[PDB]
RNA sequence: UGGAGAGUUUGAUCCUGGCUCAGGACGAACGCUGGCGGCGUGCUUAACACAUGCAAGUCGAACGGAAAGGUCUCUUCGGAGAUACUCGAGUGGCGAACGGGUGAGUAACACGUGGGUGAUCUGCCCUGCACUUCGGGAUAAGCCUGGGAAACUGGGUCUAAUACCGGAUAGGACCACGGGAUGCAUGUCUUGUGGUGGAAAGCGCUUUAGCGGUGUGGGAUGAGCCCGCGGCCUAUCAGCUUGUUGGUGGGGUGACGGCCUACCAAGGCGACGACGGGUAGCCGGCCUGAGAGGGUGUCCGGCCACACUGGGACUGAGAUACGGCCCAGACUCCUACGGGAGGCAGCAGUGGGGAAUAUUGCACAAUGGGCGCAAGCCUGAUGCAGCGACGCCGCGUGGGGGAUGACGGCCUUCGGGUUGUAAACCUCUUUCACCAUCGACGAAGGUCCGGGUUCUCUCGGAUUGACGGUAGGUGGAGAAGAAGCACCGGCCAACUACGUGCCAGCAGCCGCGGUAAUACGUAGGGUGCGAGCGUUGUCCGGAAUUACUGGGCGUAAAGAGCUCGUAGGUGGUUUGUCGCGUUGUUCGUGAAAUCUCACGGCUUAACUGUGAGCGUGCGGGCGAUACGGGCAGACUAGAGU
């Protein structure tokens, strides 16, 4: 119900790709995620599966036992349960930050949210995991104001480019979401299906 | 054994709402009421009423006895005043 | 405990509502008797006074009526077979 | 927009068919570790016994009355005058039968669902009507007084009343006769005839603002009675039944009723499971499952039973009634030993039991209930807090830079790799802990003010928020201050070596170890989850291995040794019929909460809230009649003669 908190070359090898990067654009290395990792490995569709469960559980940072009531949720809507998984996800407040550019690293962008450094509409909120619907506008903390993160952030946004579904101010960086988050309609770096069926087995 | 009009405590601890409804004397909080007739909240609107007012007058009619609280919601929908005239 | 009124005004009340009673079924079984014997007239009388010792009663809250309406309407019907 | 499988018999294969595992769930115990919040739950075992304190008291606007405080007066200056606000105690009135708890017993009376309830009741509420009068006597209390250790009690004095009692001064209504309108649903409305009763009161006060009081009409509530259908196992229980079965009459009952009861008749149940045994509180619902179904019915909610055990009854509108009596019995206790008292399966608490389940917590603010004109009083229910990671949800336990390929470890073909840019180091931020500090919503009520005669509706102020410095909010310090657990041969993500050497020891199934263990012990590495993680136990599924959906019986276990024939099942062509079944429609029903969906609110979530859906299902009413079925009937091939 926490944080991973620890090195990402442990995991970005063992899914055999960099998740995030971070300043590096990857370590440059090879595919051997730890002592005996340069032997050839027999796959299963667990094995492939489960790892592309991960995948999305360390790109987003979510844990399992969360991971699973957005899962029942997808579940519960129509249309393709992975899209649906997929498009909550991007509900996630750190995700339309990070989307946004905001932060050097996703995990900086969660630990800036986690801190009240970007509140909502009308409330300091300190959740990673908030729902951002449509009109649901990002208020930057006045408090936040006259340290680094915000605009030498705003100076770096570039790196990440706007979701198509909504429109960051930048003058004051009101995400503005406009449409659904339909982020199965852009930059998917990843299976949907395999974890869809995964988690029926 | 008489029948009187209850605010039940229901929901959440420290948001509650109250359910206004039609019960005898000798029932629970939170017993079969006989039939609901809209609802109440402490906080948000000051004194927030959310009350059908049409079969008030009907229960009246019969001779069901409001308490304190409900009188108040009463008069503050006119439903008392207007049903007395 | 401290509610022994409870108890006590409990005993009066039993008490002469079943001396009562014992006095209405005394004066019934002195009606019946004139059935048996044939004497109307004094069943009529008896009957009378059960009218006024009976219904007294129910009005005193020994019965709900009910027994009055048994009694009265079943005997009247006796005397009218005798 | 809703279902996955593998391993596992042989030298090998394929079938059949058993075992096990992989998931989820738990009112959860244990192990290791352990930060916080929010939300919820917390004897599942001996319905075993129990200290403590507390759980139902109230009304002076019913009366008598003055044992207190206080008042006023008196006045001994430390005693009086109930005068009285008040009021011990007391009579009378309400309730005390709700509320709370538990689930032993109960095998269907109950429960659920749905119908009936025409001779079923229904005080306190609303409402229309009428009444809303005349009287007596006693008595508790009090005073004197007896008894006993006490418990507790006798006698004598003394007193009122919305108490008791007797007069009608209602005649709706009760009874009978007769009649009228109108029933088959064992009959409702209404008139006359004869009989025929009942209460009620008076009150204090705002000194008449108010409180009331009686019989009725009908409402409304709640309850009772009966009934269809449905909801465990057992046939290694098949004969059960004279109060049983039926009637007459009578009583009794709130009430029909062998409920009771005199007489008479001789029936009644039953293999479309009697009687009996075992097991069990039932349901909305919880969990599982794709669902059909299974399991379960713990919290919450409804219903039913029980209250040391058993029995019976009163009061009462309504009792099995925890805090009511009486008897019996057990078990504790007291005693002057004579004689008496008690019942936590109510809150907390103790002991016992057991693997195990909490504070002798604060308060009645709101809510809830009762009395009272009201203020006010009570309230261990509800409302708040405390303990356990006891369980769900949610956030942290730092980010950026960061190959030194640090130290170090392990392995090494010992050149090297890996751990690992992770650490160290530079830098920025601080949710939450800590400190300081402001301090809510939840709150309406009560007093008072003004408007308001009384009412009404309202101004302002006061107070009242227990939980509370609450939380929340503001500021400060600095990465400071917070990560562990299980597993690693396969099944099944998850390994290299050391040590070890059929021993020790591991294991859910196959199974490993007989000196080179990827299965044991250790290091290291990795995987999974994460202040939780693992184990055990239990239910479901997976299991189409009880198979309606959805399985088999030539040899895989399974076709009675064969035939007959009863119940039961089933039954050709067909006219017309009934429309029972089924179908369609409509009304009611199917509570709420819970579940689905959609919205919305607690900073999100969980959660709560709104609404819709769901509520698969019953009765009533409405159309058709296909098919089935029944009746009436026909033909003929079926079958038979």
């Amino acid at each position: 119900m926490a944080r991973y908190t620890g090195p990402v070359t442990r995991k970005s090898r063992r899914l055999r790709t960099d998740l995030v990067g971070g300043d590096q654009a990857f370590e440059k290395r090879p595919y051997p995620p730890g002592q005996h990792g340069r032997a050839r490995i027999k796959e299963s569709e667990y094995l492939l599966q489960l790892q592309e469960k991960q995948k999305a559980r360390f790109t987003y940072g979510v844990m399992e036992k969360q991971f699973r009531r957005y899962y029942e949720e997808a579940v519960r809507q129509p249309g393709k349960t992975g899209e649906e998984l997929l498009k909550i996800l991007e509900s996630r407040l750190d995700n339309v930050i990070y989307r946004a550019g905001l932060a050097r690293t996703r995990r900086m962008a969660r630990q800036l949210v986690s801190h009240g450094h970007f509140n909502v509409n009308g409330v300091h909120v300190n959740v990673p995991s908030y729902r951002v619907s449509q009109y649901d506008i990002v208020d930057v903390r006045d408090k936040s104001l006259n340290t680094v993160p915000f605009q030498i952030a705003r100076e770096t946004a570039g790196e990440r480019p706007i979701p198509s579904w909504l429109q960051v101010v930048g003058e004051r960086q009101r995400v503005l979401i406009h449409q659904l988050p339909e982020r199965a309609q852009i930059d998917v770096p990843l299976t949907e299906q395999l974890i869809v069926e995964y988690y029926s087995k | 054994m008489a029948v009187k009009i209850k605010l039940t405590r229901l929901g959440k601890i420290r948001n509650p709402q109250y359910r206004v409804a039609v019960a005898d004397a000798r029932t629970r909080r939170d017993g079969r009421a006989i039939e609901v007739i809209g609802r109440y909240h402490p906080k948000e609107e000051p004194s927030l009423i959310e009350i059908n007012s049409e079969r008030a007058q009907y229960w009246l009619s019969v001779g069901a006895q409001p308490t304190e609280p409900v009188l108040k919601l009463l008069k503050i929908t006119g439903d008392w005043q207007k049903f007395k005239g | 405990k401290s509610q022994q009124k409870r108890n006590r005004t409990n005993e009066r009340a039993r008490l002469r509502n079943k001396a009562v009673k014992s006095s209405l079924r005394t004066a019934v079984r002195a009606f019946r008797e004139a059935a048996h014997a044939g004497d109307k007239a004094k069943a009529a009388e008896l009957l009378a006074s059960t009218n006024r010792k009976l219904d007294k009663a129910a009005s005193k809250g020994v019965i709900h009526k009910n027994q009055a309406a048994n009694k009265k309407s079943a005997l009247a019907q006796a005397l009218n077979k005798l």
